[PDB]
RNA sequence: CUUUUGAUGUUAGGGUAUUGGCCUAACAUGGCUAUGACGGGUAACGGGGAAUUAGAGUUCGAUUCCGGAGAGGGAGCCUGAGAAAUAGCUACCACAUCUAAGGAAGGCAGCAGGCGCGUAAAUUACCCAAUUCUAAAGAAGAGAGGUAGUGACAAGAAAUAACAAUGCAAGGUUUGUAUUGGAAUGGUGGGAAUUUAAAACCUUCCCAGAGUAACAAUUGGAGGGCAAGUCUGGUGCCAGCAGCCGCGGUAAUUCCAGCUCCAAUAGCGUAUAUUAAAAUUGUUGCAGUUAAAACGCUCGUAGUUGAAUUUCAAAGAAUCAUUCUUUUUAAAAUCCGAUUUUGUUACUUUGAGUA
RNA sequence: AAAAUUUUUUGUUCUUAUUUUGGCUUAGUUACGAUUAAUAGGAGUAGCUUGGGGACAUUCGUAUUCAGAUGUCAGAGGUGAAAUUCUUAGAUUUUCUGGAGACGAACAACUGCGAAAGCAUUUGUCUAAAAUACUUCCAUUAAUCAAGAACGAAAGUUAAGGGAGUGAAGACGAUCAGAUACCGUCGUAAUCUUAACCAUAAACUAUGCCGACUAGGUGUUGGAUGAAGUGCUUCCUUCAGUACCUUAUGAGAAAUCAAAGUCUUUGGGUUCUGGGGCGAGUAUUCGCGCAAGCGAGAAAGUUAAAAGAAUUGACGGAAGGGCACCACCAGGCGUGGAGCUUGCGGCUUAAUUU
RNA sequence: AAAAACCGUAAAUCCUAUCUUUUAAAGGAAGGAGAAGUCGUAACAAGGUUUCCGUAGGUGAACCUGCGGAAGGAUCAU
RNA sequence: AAUAGAUCCGUAACUUCGGGAAAAGGAUUGGCUCUGAGGACAUUAAUGUUAACUCAGAACUGAAACGGACAAGGGGA
RNA sequence: UAUGUUC
């Protein structure tokens, strides 16, 4: 046969076990399972405000030799630490130990990205100024 | 279990021209193999079929041309409206231009060119080209 | 094969010829009273029809007369309540039982008088379905020994 | 599971606008459930619809319309044709205003607007002129509604030039290309016609009004995927880049810069979610010896699936050589040699009714 | 037995009956009325049928071991070598007798039976199964199956019995750097029987079950058919098992597969299972269990591979060949054994340049 | 008209119980990641005791051993 | 000292599945006037005679009290 | 068919 029943009335369990086995992928199970709100420090927003803690290096892999200039936040809208990475060059020196920072994920959801492990967030401003307003060239005021 | 014997007769078929063996035995005989089966020959698949009419739900021989390149069943026999002919001649046929998908309908064992020609869809039997 | 393997083409292929053989020039003005003179002494259809095929050369009770020997027996009253399938059946339920109960340990004979009592339940549906048994049997295994009857 | 606390039904009544365990009394023991009852979750109002689609599908739908529900949370009630109404009342809970301290008064999930919350969202504007509603119905009202303001949410059209001569390159006097040098036209400012409830916008006309047309286009990249640099400096496993593979320890095509080039373009990146890609959820349409995956084996209920068999053909006109159209041929009731119905359903065909 | 029609007794009013038909009973007449018998299924019957199918009882065999006896005298066991161990009270060894428990060799097979786990001394009884043969019976009774049920190696648990041999634990003796291991001596539980649990195995052909079709050969097991070296043996055909070889213009990633084929030319029926790796068969909860545990069974976090097959090379306390005094051997000649030059290491080095 | 009583509608408060979600914690015991750390050599070659399964016991650790299995073996084979 | 009888309701952890348990913890209880249910016996499907206290329900009633005295567990971790 | 670690 086929290993499926191909009767004109099996619908009811070509559905039951096509309902069964797509908890089987990650992907509908990421997307439907109701830990995410709980899990993730975002509840589900692709951006959130917090406070700067302190700032940190982190290794990187051992492939590679680095020190990423990350910071601490303590999202204002839960209370949840959270580590972000600081893009730039200069850039954690753009950022003092206590101010509102605006951060997002780091593009691959809730994975981490290249040779830093552990990190899932990146920060894009700080004090309501970009990080990219303030690196890339100082086309934007600098710090207020 | 045999369940579907056209199914087994439209396998039998495909196998023997496959091997091109020019003549094969159809064991369970029935009247809608039978019909399914001059409609093969009208269209011009199959030669010139005898039944061998036994007391016991007899057999078929039939002479192969070597001239179909396949011949199944569907299972189960969906019913088809007027509607959906086009979508499941896109999906089984290999073009728009020969090949024949067969219908029962309520006037008869039919292809899907007549059965539009003559309206009323029915359910599905099989194909061949 | 209902139960294990094997397909076992083995059985018995009618001729062609539907009609009673030229060569019998026997009249069936007796053969049914034959064989309800026979089932009287006491034989089970399928053993009446052996013993009509071999002692009496009469093959094919159909084809001497156009009615089949159980529907016969049916007919003039004679058939049992229970059909023989089943009777036979049940009388090898009874005998593995009876078996068992000195021998708890054939386990060998436990499966396979679970296999055949679930024949007999398959087959009683069948005959229940059909309004050749009682729609109360039920074929508990208690007094099935005095059951055949 | 439900069933003392109405659960299922009968009888009688009460109550209602009306039917009804809606409620009451008596009585009976029923009602639902693996075809998933009863529960739990929903970051669930439902639908018309939206995104993505070759076909299937997957995801979304608070939000123009329709239906439902609510007016801080409950409950109760008056008037009334219509309300269990909340810019109606009564009480409790939580808030909260004034007070001379005795007492009064409140409900923006209406329109603006404020605080708070946040990643996340506009003016405490003008008008009933249009749409329409209410009235004692032309003439009054209407934050319904319309108009404008803010508005790179989306969507559409569309500037940032075009042209003539040499010099140069290519080609048998043809294309591209630096200099000149005159046309053309918006952007812009002003007046006007117009529009408009008034005003503004658009459109149209008249004055000025482009040469570095400074009236100056950006965003993101240039190792591969993937279009575009083994160009020049700085750094030197640091700083950093990098969705993935990877680059960086002195020649870095990958970092930091300049030049040039590429891509899309008044738009271009980033994050999260979702669809296709995904035939990696497979009905169409996956895989299971060894990559993940045949229950240790058999019986077996529900489910799914199930051998063959009952009414077959001949004849006649039209396209092109075929195809296509039409009549009858058992039996029972209908019409005095002829007049007309002969299981149920699925399924399929046509309609009706489709905001 | 009633309806319809008609006639009608008779002073606001009372009979009735007649004839056609819808329904009950009673002779006869219809073409009076039942589809095959599936290379579906079940049942039956038959064979100086088959089989290590099962259960109970029974019988035999050597070996081992214990006890007794027997003859002789220095060792015997065991290992790579030993040692632990036994041994003048006679070990080991020879022969005999009795007992005990387990096991059932050689025959014994790419053989048989069973659903699987599994099943091998004789005989008896009980019991079932399968194939074959059938002009026997029934006539769709069937296929696969969540739940549910029976069975389910070994180990393990409970309680009696048994207890030779082997032997998880343990104790010694060795080896080794260590050795709690591999090796040796001993040895508890267990292994065996009975009665209950447990329900798991690489429980494996890692391949679910039913059905159809597709190719040649070599066998082999059990029947049936026909014919012939000598009442007897072989060959032919065929059914049903069971393997193997070859072949694929069949499949597959390939190894390979006669199914793992008849699949983008995708649908015979049906059940179960899987969705990158680790976390993890973990945590929690529930059911079962005396317990050990079994069944059902996540998430957070983490990660760019993990995995399959095959090719080349390299390597092997892998095999088979060949070669070499920078290898050994038929055999010798020296250094490090003697003191001294020299280079390097190293030794404090304004430098002992590198 | 105040007022009172009784059926009923019934807010609200409190006690008790249960359930759901979140959460502290001495101590315990895992997993993942990191660094040239310590000890051994378990597996891959016959990995130097073939490997692996189920089960049971033992040991510093990998692991060892008994019983019964499998070849995915190092044997398709007198 | 605290209830403690009876009826109705409700009852956890744990467990050797037997218990724990009267777990814990709630409600009711008098009097009076009624209603309903539970049997035995004879006449030619129906009509009379007659007996226990036992439950259930409803009105009314009272200084909200009723196992009114007597009798009679304190529970839980 | 003595044992014989690690990088």
């Amino acid at each position: 046969g086929s290993g499926k029943p191909s009767g004109l009335r099996a619908a009811r369990k070509l559905r039951i076990r096509r309902r069964t086995q797509r908890w089987a992928d990650k992907s509908y199970k990421k997307s439907h399972l109701g830990t995410r709100w709980k899990s993730n420090p975002f509840r589900g927003s692709s951006h959130a405000k917090g406070i700067v803690v302190e700032k940190v290096a982190i290794e990187a892999k051992q492939p590679n030799s680095a020190y990423r200039k990350c910071v601490r936040v303590q999202l204002i809208k839960n209370g949840k630490k959270i580590t972000a990475f600081v893009p730039g060059d200069g850039c954690l020196n753009f950022i003092d130990e206590n101010d509102e920072v605006l951060v997002s994920g780091f593009g691959r959801s809730g994975h981490s990205v290249g040779d830093l492990p552990g990190v899932k967030f990146k920060v894009v401003k700080v004090a309501r100024v970009s990080l990219l307003a303030l690196f890339k060239e100082k086309k934007e005021k600098p710090r207020s | 279990v045999r369940m579907s014997v056209l199914a087994d007769c439209l396998k039998t078929i495909n196998n023997a021209e496959k091997r091109g063996r020019r003549q094969v035995l159809i064991r369970p005989s029935s009247k809608v193999v039978i019909k399914f089966l001059q409609y093969m020959q009208k269209k011009g698949y199959i030669g010139s079929f005898e039944i061998v009419d036994d007391h016991r739900s007899g057999k078929i021989v039939v002479n192969l041309l070597g001239r179909i390149n396949k011949c199944a069943v569907i299972s189960p026999r969906y019913d088809v409206k007027l509607d959906e002919i086009e979508k499941i001649i896109t999906s089984i046929l290999p073009s728009r231009l020969f090949g024949h998908l067969i219908l029962t309908t309520p006037y008869g064992i039919m292809d899907h060119e007549e059965a539009r020609r003559k309206h009323t869809g029915g359910k599905v039997l099989g194909f061949f080209f | 094969r209902m139960y294990g393997k094997g397909k076992g083409i083995s059985s018995s292929t009618l001729p062609y010829k539907r009609k009673q053989p030229s060569w019998l020039k026997q009249k069936p003005s007796e053969i049914e009273d034959a064989i309800i003179k026979l089932a009287k002494k006491g034989q089970t259809p399928s053993q009446i029809g052996a013993t009509l095929r071999d002692n009496y050369g009469i093959p094919q009770v159909k084809s001497v007369t156009g009615n089949k020997i159980l529907r016969i027996l049916r007919a003039q009253g004679i058939a049992t309540t229970i059909p023989e399938d089943l009777y036979f059946l049940i009388k090898k339920a009874v005998s593995m039982r009876k078996h068992l109960e000195k021998n708890k340990k054939d386990k060998d004979c436990k499966f396979r008088l679970i296999l055949t009592e679930s024949k007999i339940h398959r087959i009683s549906r069948y005959y229940k379905r059909k309004k050749l048994l009682p729609s109360n049997w039920k074929y508990q295994s208690s007094t099935a020994s005095a059951l055949i009857a």
